[PDB]
């Protein structure tokens, strides 16, 4: 099926200027009718920033107008949002999207995953990975908690998966909190019979784009 | 521009039970007949998907217990029958002028019957503890309403301001929560105390569960 996928997020230092790609699979660029820039803030919804149509015409949102282009590479099916003299207020994700050719055009049915931008002074930090010990034993040999520790790391995001994606029931992945040190937390918990314990393998998937880091850490009782 | 303004901006509602979002637009977003109101549904994570667009015309794909009205200045995003995987926010969005703009969302939880929370205690790992701080961990997994309380006791010393907690957005599996709490302590203060302790509140609860370990023994 149609697929937007997103590039060139992460950290950004104050005044300075980002460059996203949104690469299309299964579908020509040339065949959407527009294709867009959304951006997503905390407390901010969603805001449009810019879009670019089949002729080339291209569109920008006036609360960003001026610092900001969109363009298209028809060549590599992909589409490109650059931005420049960035601010705190520009923290977001961005998400690309393809307008319609129907009922006047202006709606997204077709969106990319989002990929997130931090403006920040602070430089990238990668996360310490601490495996969280089930049990000692279980309780009445019954269900059982394990989990990961991502302790650590700057900016946003990390991604934590278990068993390479083939465990997904009963994961619990927490939103990160921010420290006083100015650095990010996050734990992974996944609930698991214990009768599973010795003869299962559980290993937690972290990564951390930012810093180039990435760690499988296996779980097992202490 | 178009300001859209979404009521409620929050709401909660039982299983199965009728659910209406409004969206006020501070102009027409009428145009020859047709009504360029559009509503988005995004969960936890994902992309916004597309429900409704043209004000009343379900997207490809869509439950049909979603459905849209309204014209003018004046929509309505109807669920017939609230579903535990409609967790979400709702945004409407208009399309007949830029800049494009949406309302500022509504977050729709399911209402669920009462559940206690399972409770779970991990001490600081060895490999950890090298780099001169030790990470308490308390779980609570999988319980309904979102409130709880977690009080951290430390040789029966009640812990205040070294701790900080998380919890998951509403789980569309079974509309429960579940909830982080970390302590933290220096190495040197965690190797001066013997017994840590988690106490958990919740309405499920007849009285508060706590779980414990000896820092020493096991």
């Amino acid at each position: 099926e149609v697929q937007l996928v997103e590039s060139g997020g992460g950290l950004v230092q104050p005044g300075g200027s980002l460059r996203l790609s949104c690469a299309v699979s299964g579908y020509s660029i040339t065949s959407g009718y527009s294709w867009n820039w959304i951006r997503q803030a905390p407390g901010k919804g969603l805001e449009w920033v810019a879009s670019i149509t089949y002729d080339g015409s291209t569109n920008y949102n006036p609360s960003v107008k001026g610092r900001i282009t969109i363009s298209r590479d028809d060549s590599k099916n992909t589409f490109y949002l650059q931005m420049n003299s960035l601010r705190a207020e520009d923290t977001a994700v961005y998400y690309c999207a393809r307008g319609s050719h129907y009922f006047g055009h202006w709606h997204f049915a077709v969106w990319g995953q989002g990929t997130l931008v931090t403006v920040s002074s602070a430089s990238t930090k990668g996360p310490s990975v601490f495996p969280l010990a089930p049990s000692s034993k279980s309780t009445s040999g019954g269900t059982a908690a394990l989990g990961c520790l991502v302790k650590d790391y700057f900016p946003e995001p990390v991604t934590v998966s278990w068993n390479s994606g083939a465990l997904t029931s009963g994961v619990h992945t927490f939103p990160a909190v921010l420290q006083s040190s100015g650095l990010y937390s996050l734990s992974s918990v996944v609930t698991v019979p214990s009768s599973s314990l010795g003869t299962q393998t559980y290993i937690c998937n972290v990564n951390h784009k930012p810093s180039n880091t990435k760690v499988d850490k296996k779980v097992e009782p202490k | 521009d178009i300001q859209l303004t979404q009521s409620p901006s929050s709401l909660s509602a039982s299983v199965g039970d009728r659910v209406t979002i409004t969206c006020r637009a501070s102009q027409s977003v009428d145009y020859d007949g047709d009504s360029y109101m559009n509503w988005y549904q995004q969960k936890p994570g994902k992309a916004p998907k597309l429900l409704i667009y043209a004000a009343s015309y379900l997207e490809s794909g869509v439950p049909s217990r979603f459905s849209g009205s309204g014209s003018g200045t004046d929509f309505t995003l109807t669920i017939s029958s609230l579903q535990p995987e409609d967790f979400a926010t709702y945004y409407c969005q208009q399309s007949h002028e830029d800049p494009y703009t949406f309302g500022q969302g509504t977050k729709v939880e399911i209402k669920r019957t009462v559940a206690a929370p399972s409770v779970f205690i991990f001490p600081p790992s060895d490999e950890q503890l090298k780099s001169g701080t030790a990470s308490v961990v308390c779980l609570l997994n999988n319980f309904y309403p979102r409130e709880a309380k977690v009080q951290w006791k430390v040789d029966n010393a009640l812990q205040s301001g070294n701790s900080q907690e998380s919890v998951t957005e509403q789980d569309s599996k079974d509309s429960t929560y579940s909830l982080s709490s970390t302590l933290t302590l220096s190495k040197a203060d965690y190797e001066k105390h013997k017994v840590y302790a988690c106490e958990v509140t919740h309405q499920g609860l007849s009285s508060p569960v706590t779980k414990s370990f000896n820092r020493g023994e096991c």
